[PDB]
């Protein structure tokens, strides 16, 4: 059995080096040789307490692709949980006796690591937990770095918008942190800055970062320029005065960029991302976005399948 | 002095530490004999608090969860009127089920699961990281349940 | 040896109850010296409990919020090692600040003003009528915050 | 200064028999030979933070019938206190320095002692406090009590609707309970029964109580029917099955009825007493009502005005 | 005719020294000898289409306590203005068709000078507009800083609070700096900071003035501890981390305090002031708040009446 078999993927902290680059080769073999049959006869639970478009539809649509059959939810409002008062506990503990694997989306920090102690012998995908973690979206995203720079290692990355919230980044920065010399540039809001627990991780590692007030101070020298959206359904009012983006990136603001950086923002994008960026050589969101599917046929079946030999 | 056949007696307790032990640790909920000396003189701490419950002994990590309110205290195991264990509460790996999480939005408040924190000695404080919200607090804020 | 040089000695506590008071009134909020011993032995009650407060005193109204809980106690008011004073809680006529009112529509839990009941000796127990409400509740409901 | 000279008048628990007959006897002196300037250059404060019909207008009424002038509000939802979070306290502290008396009437019990520990020398009224007091209601009872039945002590007294919630019935109980020989009967469901601390008081001078499951099985004897709503909204869910009202007086039941018998209604009716009741002989609720004008006047007359009525 | 006869009090800006010199002479004139005729025949407007309590109160029992009758309305809800559709404009031409002056309270700045261009000979007094100008709490509190400090020139004065959204502050600033030698200690977060056009006025003036970030620091040289209220209901969004107040005084900051210090507060208050402040003796809100009587009465006695207070 393979590293991922029957694992439960909660945290990117949980998650080694090779873990991660298990699961970027996976892909980019499925992306090249696709296996229709390969989860055939198994049943997955898309179960989403908190909106969502490219996380649920994706992982959804990798289902498929792999031949697996998907029940769920996108809406809790007509679970028995939101109209009768069952608590998640209960929830994951009569689903777990339906499915194979449990894909969930939370709005509390926590509430997919809860699960993985009800779900008995069936592994819990973490699809987002509040402003926690994001893993499968770091998995696409490291997918995404890795194609476009054709490495993992010694990378200069700049994250820029809500840090605080990004469970996107928080996901993101831990992952890249288990490869050797990358450089991270911090553009944030002094209220949404990158929260500490990260920092002294990266102390820890000996790996340089680093705090800007603007994206032309870091322009020439990044070679992912990730960009966030500014996550209001969890700022607290005392910090209302974030909510529109402190930085919005233009096709103008490239004018000194590396011709090989790529923009990547997990999105939905609101106002961060003028749209005129949208036909430079830089706009690699969508592309972004289209890996998804294949990192997540990636985890679906290292997790569900003992072996795999492609 | 005081003096008890069998027992434990924890000293070196920071004043206005004592009353709080004895509180959420349900210490007076037994029947066996206790004494407890609030704000007593302390040759090198000043003032301190002192508890005595004879017949009672503390866990290992219980003695570890008293490192985060009282980290300079001393656990004593007596028998037979003679202190046959002398002990000194060091910072356990983990926290559970007395401390709650900060993080309003953690999931460990609205359902029934026990709290988790990871214990980890900062610079000038002590770390508590939620095993479920994965979030990390100085033990100061911590400790406001 | 224990002794106090000066302050006030509860005595003949209940079991259970020692503990109860020190946090009902929080006797415990102070920098004065205070040894408490609880289920101790005593015959005429079985087994009692025991406070002791120095540099403190308790007027009559004081020593007589303790008849709800401790009946028949006995409070020594102490100076110069000596005893100098014996008195013994008889029930008040009201009890103020420590408890709540279970009324929950009642104007004493939203306004700033101290909790107020008038103590009535009914039959089998004790009636608490709330100065505000108007309505009275049996001791044992009345809960204290 | 007659013996209510500048007094609180907040619970009828506070006041005697001989306080009680001083209201009348006013109430009787004011009605035969009004004074229209006895309280000329007086500023009374008029606040119902509750809903109110007769208590506000009959009292509003007799301020000016007694050459008084009137200040206040109907609705606390556009005082400070309901719109940037005052207290009941400093809305008393205020206002007392404004007035030469406050009437008020408050969804809370106990919100008018409250005030009267911060208004200083200025008096306060109650107007009704949660389900608790309603002394003026009570002094308008018995002096129409009086006006029909002759006298206040021996008669046979029924109660029947919501007593466990009626300030009404509470105030009433203990007034009618100062006077010698009377007998009370009270007609309600379980869950809203006359509250213990009253039956407790009644025992104590040895009065005559007795429960009842109809108003046809008091009819013949009883020489006031006082008739209540029920307080739906002071019912906790948990009641609502009491909301209606579980005895309807209609004209058919006034046959065993009294020549003297009269039926009072503190109002407003639900459908507790039928329209067919008006037109009979024993309907005196409205009656009832137009005496709120002589008891107000009688109570403000004395507790303003240092002299008896001269 | 005296100054003030038939004239609009709408900002301190357009009133001298002079003028509010003879406001306070004229209430302690009053105060020492009320003249209960002295507006009889007179209607007056109180409306507010704002929420309050001391303002219209203590308007309309000072409007009383003259002899005046009053029309009006505490809530715009149930105008024509409220329910069909009405201008501001014709809701005051109207109005002034009716009544001998207007007092009006409004959400919106510059209201109350609106209001005076379709008033006519009717004049309109400003009890507030919107986060501008509050005339005549400026007046209670000249009235109240001499009553206690015995002159009005040569203080040490520190506001605390929302300066920026507080009309209460913004008018007292510009009347305290009508009179010489008056310093000003402004304590306040940056984002609800003392307007500029305040500042340069005092500049203008040769006015001494500074900023601090405690209580503590002043407490020791102030003679006036003027606090205020967060405006939160004027509050934007972006501005909510300032909601709860940044400076609270308690019983226990007052040791430093001045035997003459007296703490004012507009009120009403919500947590800046400490209960255990109200029983010291620098505390003088209440009597703070019942000097709006003397000094409303004054105002509507010198616009309303043509000869000085005889
Ligand atoms: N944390 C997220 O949900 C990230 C970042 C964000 O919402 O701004 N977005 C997504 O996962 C895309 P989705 O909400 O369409 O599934
Ligand atoms: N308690 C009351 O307010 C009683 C009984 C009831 O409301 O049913 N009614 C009144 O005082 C008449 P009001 O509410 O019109 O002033
Ligand atoms: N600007 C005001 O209305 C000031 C300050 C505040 O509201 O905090 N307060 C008053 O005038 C008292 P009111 O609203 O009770 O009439
Ligand atoms: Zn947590
Ligand atoms: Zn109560």
């Amino acid at each position: 059995a393979n590293p991922l078999y029957q694992k439960h993927i909660i945290s990117i902290n949980d998650l080694s080096r090779d873990d991660l680059n298990l699961v970027l080769a996976t892909a980019a073999k499925l992306k090249a040789n696709p296996q229709p049959e390969l989860l055939k006869h198994k049943v997955i639970a898309s179960c989403f307490f908190e909106a969502s478009t490219r996380t649920r539809l994706s992982f959804e649509t990798s289902m498929h692709r792999l031949g697996a059959s998907v029940v769920g939810f996108s809406d809790s409002a007509n679970t028995s949980l939101g109209k009768k008062g069952e608590t998640l506990a209960d929830t994951i503990s009569v689903i777990s006796t339906y499915v194979d694997a449990i894909v969930m989306r939370h709005p509390q920090e926590g509430a997919a690591r809860l699960a993985t102690e009800f779900s008995g012998n069936v592994p819990v995908l973490n699809a987002g937990d509040g402003s926690n973690q994001h893993p499968t979206q770091t998995l696409l995203d490291l997918f995404t770095i890795q194609e476009t720079q054709g490495r993992l290692d010694n990378l200069h990355v700049a994250m820029v918008g809500d840090l605080k919230y990004g469970r996107t980044v928080h996901s993101l920065t831990q992952a890249l942190a288990k490869f050797d010399g990358n450089r991270f540039y911090f553009i944030a809001p002094d209220a949404l800055a990158m929260p500490q627990y990260i920092l002294d991780m990266l102390d820890e590692k000996g790996i340089a970062w680093s705090l800007h007030s603007s994206i032309e101070e870091v322009m020439a020298e990044v070679d992912i320029l990730y960009m966030t959206r500014v996550q209001k359904e969890r700022l607290d009012p005392s910090e209302y005065a974030n909510v529109k983006a402190q930085f919005v990136l233009r096709a103008s603001d490239l004018h000194n960029a590396k011709a090989n950086m790529k923009v990547l923002h997990p999105l939905p994008r609101v106002d961060e991302i003028a749209t005129d960026v949208d036909k430079t050589p830089h706009a690699w969101y969508f592309q972004q976005a289209g890996n998804g599917i294949f990192a997540r046929q990636a985890l679906l079946a290292l997790v569900l399948n003992r072996d795999l030999v492609l | 002095v005081e003096a008890i056949k069998r027992g434990t007696v924890i000293d070196h307790i920071p004043a206005q530490i004592g009353f709080k032990l004895l509180s959420l640790f349900k210490l007076t909920e037994t029947d066996q004999r206790i004494t407890i000396g609030l704000n007593l003189p302390s040759g090198e701490m000043g003032r301190k608090d002192l508890i005595k419950i004879e017949n009672t002994f503390l866990s290992e990590d219980q003695v570890d969860q008293l490192a985060l309110y009282a980290p300079q205290a001393t656990v004593n195991r007596i028998d037979n009127y003679e202190v046959v264990g002398k002990s000194r509460p060091s910072l356990p790996e983990r926290i559970d089920n007395v401390l709650v999480c900060p993080n309003s939005n953690c999931i460990s408040h609205a359902e029934p699961v026990s709290s988790s924190f990871a214990v980890r000695k900062r610079a000038n404080d002590i770390a508590l990281k939620c095993k479920y919200c994965e979030k990390e607090f100085s033990h100061n804020v911590v400790l406001a349940n």
